[PDB]
């Protein structure tokens, strides 16, 4: 988050 | 108390001590154990990795030393993206498919549940209409789980949703009172309200506002997130408050400007063993010689900076906190995101195995 993930 | 845990599947791929395997984790560490994650093969429950099944058969075995721990598979997470779930909810057949696909996956596997991880329904590339599929989804999946139990004589399957903190994807894909009915318990993720995505330094998981926030980021801690899901109708014994045992870096404009809101250039430094900038394991902070480590007075939580290197994270004394909070407010338990990021072989924090999630488990 919030593509790194 | 529920004291929820993901194990990742591709933990297993870190170098060293940071590799971790089904043979790091403890049966009786937890209560409940979701295996992040399944995919989707045509509207089917599918495995992600080559070695999956195996790993299940591992996970799974785990009940035989602790014949009270309960195993959920996860299906999604970030990097899965919405596009396949999106086409999985559009029809009722393509639900359907899924739905059934899913009993006989988790039976087959021996899992005692699923944890659906979409992120996230109306928002990412996911239509509008999607909030309310996904609440038919829910409703699908809890109808099928029931009937299964009803007819087979087994345990029902347990469905759990691991669910954003963020007003604006709680807004855009959630309608809670009522997805809140048929789910047995909701891990909400109570971090990365901050991170490298950001112009300035900010905590990941902050349990209060700073007293400079206002607004819109008044918004961005655990208690708002907390009151946030229970105000729009989340039984309190449901909601699990997420803790993360890793934290999130920040490169710094300036070495000599170290506070939180400070200026920010971007992500911190990967770590050697996580390799991904902006976050660290724990196992990656809690040693760092030559920093200096603070606490955010009013948020209840760490931060370290060393140079221009500035990460915010969570340690014993969070964690302490934070389940006293969750007690306060009558919650059902704490959820750990996740068990590879705590220092689970106790090579590096000197504080023996699992420090972080071990404290949940006593505290709780």
């Amino acid at each position: 988050r919030f593509x790194x993930x | 108390a529920k004291l929820v845990c993901y194990f990742t599947n591709w933990a297993q791929y870190r170098q060293g001590e940071a590799r971790f395997l089904p043979k790091d984790l403890d049966p009786s560490l937890c209560t409940h154990l979701i295996y992040a994650f399944a995919g989707m093969t045509n509207h089917q429950l599918s495995t992600t990795e080559w070695n999956d099944e195996t790993l299940y058969q591992e996970f799974n075995g785990l009940k035989k030393m602790n014949p009270k721990l309960k195993t959920l598979l996860a299906i999604g997470g970030w990097n899965f993206g919405t596009q396949k779930f999106t086409d999985m909810v559009a029809t009722a057949n393509n639900r359907q498919t899924f739905v059934n696909s899913a009993i006989r996956f988790l039976r087959k596997y021996s899992f005692d549940g699923l944890d659906l991880d979409w992120e996230y329904p109306g928002s990412q590339g996911s239509p509008a209409v999607d909030k309310e599929r996904f609440t038919t989804l829910v409703q699908d999946l809890a109808n099928a789980f029931q009937q299964e139990a009803q007819t087979s004589g087994k345990e029902r399957l347990l469905l759990s949703a691991a669910v954003p903190a963020g007003q604006t994807y709680v807004d855009a894909g959630y309608e809670v009172d009522k997805i809140a009915q048929n789910l047995d318990f909701v891990n909400l993720m109570a971090y990365d309200f901050h991170g490298s995505w950001e112009k300035v330094t900010g905590h990941n998981s902050p349990l209060y506002k700073r007293q400079e926030e206002s607004g819109a980021a008044a918004s961005l801690n655990v208690d708002a997130a907390v009151q946030q899901w229970l105000q729009k109708g989340t039984p309190a014994s449901k909601l699990i408050l997420g803790m993360p045992t890793y934290g999130r870096s920040f490169t710094l404009a300036s070495s000599s400007d170290t506070r939180v809101g400070a200026p920010a250039t971007g992500s911190g430094t990967p770590g050697p063993f996580t390799k991904e900038g902006g976050m660290l394991a724990y196992y990656e902070v809690c040693s760092w010689k030559g920093a200096t480590k603070q606490r955010i007075q009013d948020q209840k939580v760490p931060y370290i900076f060393r140079d221009n290197q500035w990460v915010g994270f969570d340690d014993v004394e969070s964690f302490k906190t934070k389940v006293s909070y969750l007690k306060q407010k009558g919650l059902g338990g704490a959820m750990v995101w996740a068990l590879d990021l705590d220092d689970f072989a106790g090579f590096s924090c000197n504080q023996g195995r699992y420090p972080l999630i071990q404290t949940l488990r006593q505290e709780l």
